[PDB]
RNA sequence: AUAACUGGCUUGUGGCAGUCAAGCGUUCAUAGCGACAUUGCUUUUUGAUUCUUCGAUGUCGGCUCUUCCUAUCAUACCGAAGCAGAAUUCGGUAAGCGUUGGAUUGUUCACCCACUAAUAGGGAACGUGAGCUGGGUUUAGACCGUCGUGAGACAGGUUAGUUUUACCCUACUGAUGAAUGUUAUCGCAAUAGUAAUUGAACUUAGUACGAGAGGAACCGUUCAUUCAGAUAAUUGGUUUUUGCGGCUGUCUGAUCAGGCAACGCCGCGAAGCUACCAUCUGCUGGAUUAUGGCUGAACGCCUCUAAGUCAGAAUCCAUGCUAGAACG
RNA sequence: UAACGAGAUUCCCACUGUCCCUAUCUACUAUCUAGCGAAACCACAGCCAAGGGAACGGGCUUGGCAGAAUCAGCGGGGAAAG
RNA sequence: AAUAGGGUGAAGCCAGAGGAAACUCUGGUGGAGGCUCGUAGCGGUUCUGACGUGCAAAUCGAUCGUCGAAUUUGGGUAUAGG
């Protein structure tokens, strides 16, 4: 077993969790929770989504 | 020639797909499923790796009108592998076989389903990305 | 007139009637048939059902197309302390059946099993066994006389063991005593390794060994006064049918001029006694080991505990059995665990298991942390931390 | 006293099954058929009658659901062939188990498309309307065609047309419960029910068989269909956690914090419940039917049968599973 | 025959629990309690199988059987009621 | 005696452009109609919804037709059983 990585919001996958998502264009998209993955469909930026890795990286923070 | 594991059902007859492939049909409109029992008011429902009888609803003229078998490569229902994993695509598709699953068309556009490239060698042949 | 159309009967009449069962403890109707040339040993233990949880594993299955490919399978957690021998029964082969002859019981017995025979514990005296404990004195020929007897008439031999429920997170202070039938040996043998054990424990690792396939036997859950189209799964009518559409529309032919037994009716759905069979033996847990979760492959020192607890059970510090899939009851509900009753030697039985990982996240929401320690690594100082 | 339903007698007619054996079948009555005759059965057709009901038994069809019959479409085991193989046809024990999704029609019936192991036929007041529906028929409105001087007729077409009541008894499904000295714990098991089902791929094997064309099967392995019993790891659904956040209108002088919008609306949303929309599990012994045999007379031979006896079906009885007699 | 139509009918796009195939949630009932308190209906009543019988019995004949008092549901029967 | 608020934009009128003329074109203005969307009102399509010993011997809910005229309505008055 080998642990994923959000798409979204860069949180740990482990085995069972979670869903893949395989866009039109052949991109594979990771989510860990149907929460990340709501807000996916729902087009949200996940460097202005406040607890997201991506957000906490370009914002510098910890 | 092939024993896939069992997965959600994603298109009950009358459901009309994405045609994948460069045969010239756009539509794919299944009307019946290939190794489905009796079962009362139940509808024939097929999953990424059937075979399906089906009509092209919209395309060429010569391809209208006519009952064709066609195989599911993709669903957009998601489905749990052996390992776990749920994942879903996004768009339900199929392409234009012989009653032997040799494709009429000679590519496929988008990915496909890792348990239709398994189960089916011609389609993995004329596929590209494999999931 | 026929059917216009063929459809099978929804639900079994193997399991009829769907009434209550009369005691929440699953009672073990049929033990392993007894095969003298063996070693003298329990057939049945009693548990307590903790939770599910995950686990990955590789499959040894050739021919499969997962073969040697990891799978994720859904496990149960049973919370197995180890139980407390207290007495042995004697039963005689009659032309009516089998038949008590005597019950020998233990000189002491603990305040959690001697609760068992008490409605109203805090307002007794507590006489229970003091005669009987009486009776010890300083000789006991009246016991040695009752297990002679056993052994003088007896074919079969069973023993009397309550659970060490104060070992476990419930609120619930009276043991569980059930008969466990002993095979093995002769019936004299059978008898002495019960005097053997008076008053001692009996850990799971003597009854079950991992890759076994055991069949659990409980009460399931719950679920009061049903109508017919979720007891029996029947069709729903039309949404335009005249007051109501969750039933069964014709109940009968004008002949026979009564309801049948055949026709599905509403009433009592759940709270039935089941026994299930074949569920496999991932691992034999061990209540003193610090790395119960860890494996060869996650060396992660870990319990089978999730983060936060087995939600609305607690944790399990005890000796545990990991049964594959799913086993009738609801959480804290009384299991038995029985062995197999035939020889399995299909690959699916003689599989040896060698687990890859335990999934010890959350399971009171979608959590994603295996450990406080990966959860800090992760996350890094929060302000609560100083 | 008398028609239009059901039911009853009857069985012409409908349906099904025999006996004879002129012929067909390269030869050859009887592998499969079978004229001219003739004997029956059935009540799933329609007649005949008018025995019951006119101080009313709700009269089509479909939906839903249970059960039964066997005159067996499939599945188990077998006998026969004008059975080389594959396929097919005839037949036996067998109703244990299944028998479908749709276009058109109110339809029963029909007819196509398609899947399937198969898409068998019937009964239960032509099962089933205080179960539904109301498309049809068969009240009253209206149009047409033919008929009638007319009012009007049509078993012709068309459109719109209120489907009432259970709280009683019984029966079914569940739930308590007096008394069998009291109370508590653990049990036994009479009896009743019962459950699993079918397919595909790989191997055998391009093998047996066959000139070739074609082309199997047993043991085994992995899966799947229909069904059953659970379960909530995971994923999905659900949200009065009105839990957190957001948004509009208005009100509390502003802010903070709030009220109302007959849960104001939106995103996420734990827990609980739940889905072949998720996962798990579904046992092995004996006795037999058809059939094929052993020994063996009758009948110095022969003969599975007469005495005795062997194997043997999805059958039966157990094992196992459910209930536990509230007067075991 | 343009326009108009709560008129009848066929097809197409959008849409959806109409359906595959069901699941979950809210308020009011139902439920239990205090108070209040009707009606339809009623020969006598109320367990089955076969027989015969006004040719489909709750009662008769022959069998199966049969154990107080009951609660919620239910719509097979009372050829239930009107 | 009664009938929110919008849409459309008829005659008539003003100005400009083109043309030899007969005439044509454009922008405003104006506010017609048994016109139209839609309240009160009047009606009663569908759910063949609720209820169907009802709240009611015709009601309740949503949905719907129409809503400036052949409109709705009070009072007075006339017509009386072949
Ligand atoms: O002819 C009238 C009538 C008949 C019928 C019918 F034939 F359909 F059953 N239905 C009627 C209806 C009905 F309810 F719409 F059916 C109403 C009024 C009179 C009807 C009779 C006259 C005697 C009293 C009862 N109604």
């Amino acid at each position: 077993m080998k642990i994923e990585v959000d798409s979204f919001s860069g949180s740990k996958i482990y085995p069972g969790r979670g869903t893949l998502f395989v866009r039109g264009d052949s991109k594979i998209f990771r989510f860990q929770s149907s929460k990340s993955a709501s807000l996916f469909q729902q087009r949200k930026n996940p460097r202005r989504i406040s607890w997201t890795v991506l957000y906490r990286r370009h914002h510098k923070k910890g | 020639s092939g024993n896939k594991f069992r997965m959600s059902l994603a298109l009950p007859v009358g459901a009309v797909m994405n045609c994948a492939d460069n045969s010239g049909a756009r539509n794919l409109y299944v009307l019946a499923v290939k190794g489905t029992g009796a079962r009362l008011n139940r509808l024939p429902a097929a999953a990424a790796g059937d075979m399906v009888m089906a009509t092209v609803k919209k395309g060429k003229p010569e391809l209208r009108k006519k009952v064709m078998p066609a195989i599911v490569i993709r669903q957009s229902k998601p489905w749990r592998r052996r390992d776990g994993v749920y994942l879903y695509f996004e768009d339900n598709a199929g392409v234009i076989v012989n009653p032997k699953g040799e494709m009429k068309g000679s590519a496929i556009t988008g990915p496909v389903a890792k348990e239709c490239a398994d189960l089916w060698p011609r389609i993995a042949s004329n596929s590209g990305v494999v999931v | 007139s026929h059917r216009k159309y063929e459809a099978p009967r929804h639900g079994s009449l193997g399991f009829l009637p769907r009434k209550r069962a009369a005691k929440q403890r699953g009672r073990v109707k049929s033990f392993p048939k007894d095969v003298k040339s063996k070693p003298v040993a329990l057939t049945a233990f009693l548990g307590y059902k903790a939770g599910m949880t995950t686990i990955v594993r590789d499959l040894d299955r050739p021919g499969s197309k997962m073969h040697k490919r990891e799978v994720v399978e859904a496990a149960t957690v049973v919370d197995t302390p180890p139980m407390v021998v207290v007495g042995v029964v004697g039963y005689v082969e009659t032309p009516r059946g089998l038949r008590s002859l005597t019950t020998v019981w233990a000189e002491h017995l603990s305040e959690e099993v001697r609760r068992r025979f008490y409605k109203n514990w805090y307002k007794s005296k507590k006489k229970a066994f003091t005669k009987y404990s009486g009776k010890y004195a300083t000789d006991a020929k009246q016991v040695e006389t009752e297990l002679a007897r056993i052994k003088k008439y007896a074919s079969v031999v069973r023993v009397l063991a309550h659970t060490q429920i104060k070992k476990t997170p419930l609120s619930q202070k009276k043991a569980h005593l059930a008969e466990i039938q002993i095979n093995g040996g002769s019936v004299s043998d059978k008898v002495d390794w019960a005097k053997e054990h008076f008053e001692k424990e009996v850990s799971v690792d003597s009854v079950f060994e991992q890759d076994e396939m055991i069949d659990v036997i409980a009460v399931t859950k719950g679920h009061g006064f049903e109508g017919v189209t979720h007891r029996w799964g029947t069709k729903k009518l039309p949404r335009k049918t005249h007051r109501g559409l969750r039933k069964v529309a014709c109940i009968g032919a004008w002949h026979p001029a009564n309801v049948n037994w055949t026709v599905a009716r509403a009433g009592q759905n759940g709270y039935h006694h089941r026994t299930s069979i074949n569920h496999k033996v991932y691992r034999v847990g061990k209540g003193t080991d610090e790395a119960n979760g860890a494996t060869e492959f996650d060396r992660t020192k870990k319990t089978i505990n999730p983060m936060g607890g087995f939600v609305r059970y607690g944790n399990v510090n005890n000796d545990f059995v990991l049964l594959k899939g799913s086993i009738p009851g609801v959480k804290k509900r009384v299991v038995t665990l029985r062995k197999s009753l035939y020889v399995d030697t299909s690959r699916r039985a003689v599989e040896k298991v060698n687990l890859k990982w335990i999934d010890t996240a959350s399971r009171f929401g979608k959590g994603r942390f295996q450990t406080p320690a990966e959860k800090h690594a992760f996350m890094g100082t929060l302000k609560k931390d100083l």
